[PDB]
């Protein structure tokens, strides 16, 4: 990462005469200092902290994911047969409630923002957390038909706000300029979307309705069928799904056996969109303008089950390759396809927060594969949460200090005088500044056992650090 | 009686292009082997492109990888060969190939003895 | 955050953060001491007072711990170190807020480097100069800021040759709270690290092998959480070296130095090194006139994570 301290007056110009450029990380996060030891070369220059998080919103965002955090308590590590669901079916309200706190974090930037490359980062790594809860969030390892209508409600979820692919200036492209073939890739990949009302109406806004009433009558009362069967389409039970995949392939073999009264390529685009329906594996990969509308369609249509899901994305990767533009393809093929230490990293590289506390969860619902506390438990989830602990020690917000203390309280690594020498290191840079707070700092004093750093905490509050003002109130 | 027709083929110059146009009977569902072979004056015929699956993917030779272009109506037995940056090795009688319906079976009677009839290309240097 | 001029007509020689971070302190060759508030409600920094009291040019420059006040050390070519306290009953900007409360002269060179000890040792304070003599002065009463009694001399260098103008050195305190008092030195090529002992007194414990030119600037980096130490020293050959301290096999030459790191990213001189408050980020920086972040991997490797500006 390449980031210009100043992009206003940059002190070096030429490459020649090489100037000894110094600088001091500070206490604060985002008030870290530059300067040069040279000839009129006089320029202090403050330079925040690269790539940080300072909003209000965020620290709100923090502050609910560690409650929920708490919340969820003691759950660790736990295929097996024994006992009950436990943290299992728990884990899974605690995931849906952190991917509920992230879209809030995520509508409250979109409202106040200035840079909109966080929020680019912060949706990726939300598609990201949909596909992770669609893939192992909802089943629970088990298949489609335990739980049908929630895992569609998922994937139509994770598919729809993941790309922009449908948007208002491509169908313009081709609503402006029936009979050219682009109208049906775009039905066909609505459909691989789950798209219904959107294909539907779109359908009005098409040519054909009453053009096949004028033409053969047949093929329009069908048409209309296939309408009325995507309005009837069923997702509360697999048991409903099997007569409607059993009504569209008795549909599709009809036409197909049928009179042709139309053109060679109306014929032949209706046949098409009826396998797609029918869920054939080529046209749900034909139609298919990236893998994840490949996925989409062959759960969809095919066959709606866990198992095949292996082979599904290969047949997928064998349509399009993993688009290298965004952040999160890559990342979601893992999910898919078992690996997971991969995308960990790549989600670190998005959001620590998101990340840390995604493989907090992740470890919390297992899903597996000398003593610092900074050091590899597990499943590293103590660096994650450690680090993102330390980072935030050092961002002077004193609304998130409680959240880090806490998140280091709560190591499963490290002894309890671990922790306590962290504490012990740490908490004289809390940035006390009001009256009524200093009794959190001597609470924690009392509770790890450390009353030195309690009575050399109120030397310095002794006489406002040395008489340091005149009324000196208490605010 | 199922016929093989096509069309497009002339003579170009060096770097210019054609496009070659081809129809068929039966196109029942998956399992094809449907697509352009050529034959050089002499030489043997050498398969040129190829529609795997329906959409899926094409099977390309190495010698138009990155020039030609195959495609297909969806379900239907019509193929269209774009061919750009044509070049004097490309000169042959191209044929359309396919196949009657779509079923493993047996591996006897491949579609009809009549193939498509031949189209002319030939790039002049 | 946009540049400001400091005020400073001649070279700006370091500049130190308070305990907080929300002030700032320098000083300069036209003999100058200068002190910036960084005001709450927006981030602007702005100047507090700056009107010094040398002779020669200063260079180095500490902040004491703020259990003992506002106390500002100060080290110049005049072979003196000059303490400051805050008095907060004078305007700001006036040469009337910082009192010199002492002034130590027994150094007989010019000195480079002063910095404060850890807050668990009293006020004390380290100095090194040209005559090759580490100085440690303690304030016996922290009642009377100007009972300044020298602690302990140690003869670092030997031989000081006077006929050459290249000559470096600075001093680091080990944060560690829980930790055997211990401040590394830097002197030339060499770099060793100094330890309280048990009758009281200082002993060479460790040195740090492989510098092959003159050391620009040290840091002991106080891990927060760790069982070993971590300084990075910032070397002219062009090499960052990081190095882990770790005492084996103590039945009561016991210190390990581990070379975790070494990085020639910058390709010429390293003249800063600092670390984060918690030891997490390692900030570097060089004559290709960018500023480089480090941060430890799984393996304790560092990896740089960002680069910045021309």
């Amino acid at each position: 990462i390449l980031v210009p301290m100043t992009v206003n007056d940059q002190p070096i110009e030429k490459n020649g005469d090489k100037m000894p450029l110094k600088f001091k990380l500070g206490p604060l996060s985002y008030q870290n200092m530059a300067f040069i030891t040279a000839k009129d070369k006089y320029k202090l220059y403050p330079v925040r902290i690269p790539r940080l998080d300072t909003s209000k919103e965020f620290s709100a965002y923090v502050s609910g994911l560690f409650e929920i955090y708490r919340d969820l308590g003691d759950d660790r590590v736990f295929v097996n047969s024994n006992f009950a669901k436990e943290h299992n079916a728990t884990v899974n309200l605690a995931m849906e409630a952190i991917l509920n706190e992230l879209e809030v974090f995520i509508g409250r930037v979109k409202d106040q923002d200035g840079r909109v490359n966080r929020f680019y980062e912060l949706e990726e790594s939300l598609t990201v957390l949909n596909c992770l809860r669609t893939m192992y969030f909802i089943l629970d390892g088990q298949d489609v038909e335990e739980n049908r209508s929630e895992f569609i409600e998922s994937l139509l979820n994770w598919i729809n706000r993941s790309d922009g692919e449908p948007d208002e200036e491509y169908i313009e492209q081709v609503f402006s300029v029936f009979e050219t073939q682009y109208f049906w890739k775009l039905l066909n990949q609505l459909v691989l979307r789950g798209l219904l009302s959107q294909a539907i109406g779109c359908i009005e806004r098409s040519d054909l309705l009453p053009y096949l009433s004028d033409t053969c009558a047949v093929s329009f009362d069908a048409v209309s069928d296939s309408i009325e069967l995507l309005k009837q389409y069923p997702k509360d039970s697999s048991s409903t799904f099997r007569e409607w995949k059993n009504l569209v392939l008795k549909l599709s073999q009809a036409f197909g056996s049928s009179a042709t009264d139309i053109s060679g390529e109306l014929r032949d685009y209706i046949e098409d969109f009826l396998l797609v329906i029918g869920g054939n594996q080529r046209k749900i990969l034909q139609y298919s303008r990236t893998w994840y509308e490949s996925f989409c369609g062959f759960l969809l249509y095919y066959i709606p089950s866990l198992e095949l899901s292996a082979e599904y994305l290969q047949m997928s990767l064998e349509a399009n390759v993993v688009d290298i533009t965004n952040d999160w393809e890559q990342p979601c093929v893992d999910i898919i396809s078992g690996k997971i230490h991969s995308i960990l990293p790549v989600m670190e590289s998005l959001d620590s927060c998101t990340a840390a506390f995604t493989a907090m969860i992740c470890e919390a619902k297992g899903l597996i594969e000398l003593e610092d506390l900074f050091s590899y438990r597990n499943g590293m989830a103590s660096y994650m949460l450690n680090s993102f602990a330390f980072e935030l020690c050092s961002l002077g917000d004193k609304e998130l200090w409680p959240v880090a203390i806490g998140l280091i309280a709560l190591s499963a690594t490290g002894t309890r005088s671990a922790k306590k020498m962290v504490i012990a290191e740490l908490l004289p840079h809390y940035p006390f500044v009001t009256n009524d707070d200093i009794e959190w700092m001597l609470s924690i004093c009392v509770e790890w056992r450390l009353p030195e750093i309690a009575k050399e905490i109120y030397t310095t509050l002794g006489n406002q650090m040395l008489s340091a003002h005149n009324i000196i109130e208490s605010i | 009686q199922v016929q093989l027709v096509e069309t497009g083929g002339g003579l170009v110059q060096p770097g210019g292009s054609l496009r070659l146009s081809c129809a068929a009977s039966g196109f029942t569902l998956d399992d094809y082997a449907i697509g352009w072979f050529r034959q050089a004056p002499g030489k043997e015929r050498e398969g040129v492109s190829c529609i795997s699956r329906s959409g899926g993917s094409t099977t390309y030779t190495d010698s138009v990888k990155g020039r030609f272009t195959i495609s297909r109506d969806n379900a239907e037995n019509t193929v269209y060969l774009q061919m750009n940056s044509l070049k004097p090795e490309d000169t042959a009688v191209y044929y359309c190939a396919a196949a009657r319906t779509r079923g493993t079976c047996w591996l006897n009677r491949i579609g009809m003895d009549y193939w498509g009839k031949g189209t002319q290309v030939t790039v002049s240097s | 955050m946009q540049p400001f001029d400091s005020g400073h007509d001649d070279l700006v020689h370091d500049v130190v953060y308070d305990f907080y971070g929300r002030h700032v302190a320098t000083c300069s060759s036209d003999q100058h001491i200068k002190v910036f508030k960084l005001d709450k409600d927006t981030s602007n920094w702005e100047l507090s007072d700056s009107w010094r009291a040398h002779d020669s040019s200063i260079v180095a420059i500490d902040w004491a711990s703020p259990e003992y006040g506002r106390i500002i050390a100060s080290a110049s070519y005049d072979k003196t170190v000059k303490l400051w306290e805050e008095d907060p009953d004078q305007e700001e900007c006036s040469g009337r807020r910082w009192n010199k409360l002492c002034t130590l002269n027994d150094s007989k060179g010019s000195l480079y480097s002063v910095k404060f000890a850890p807050a668990h040792l009293g006020l004390k304070l380290a100095c090194l100069g040209n005559d090759g003599i580490l100085r440690l002065y303690d304030a016996l009463e922290p009642s009377d800021l100007r009972s300044w009694t020298l602690t302990s001399e140690m003869k670092v260098l030997s031989i000081p040759p006077a006929n050459h103008l290249q000559s470096d050195f600075c001093l680091s305190w080990c944060p560690s709270r829980f930790s055997p008092e211990k401040l590394a030195v830097s002197a030339l090529e060499q770099a060793i690290i100094y330890q309280r002992g048990k009758d009281g007194k200082l002993h060479v414990a460790a040195k740090l092998p492989g510098h092959k030119s003159l050391i620009r600037s040290i840091s002991w980096a106080p891990s927060i959480g760790r069982w070993y130490q971590l300084i990075a020293t910032g070397c002219k050959d062009g090499r960052i070296r990081i190095f882990k301290i770790t005492e084996k096999l103590s039945p009561l030459s016991n210190l390990q130095v581990e070379l975790l790191s070494e990085h020639d990213d910058h390709n010429g001189e390293v003249w800063s090194v600092s670390w984060n408050l918690t030891g997490t980020i390692l900030s570097s920086a060089g004559d290709d006139g960018k500023v480089r972040l480090w941060k430890a991997t799984y393996s304790n490797e560092f990896k740089c994570m960002s680069v910045i500006t021309a």
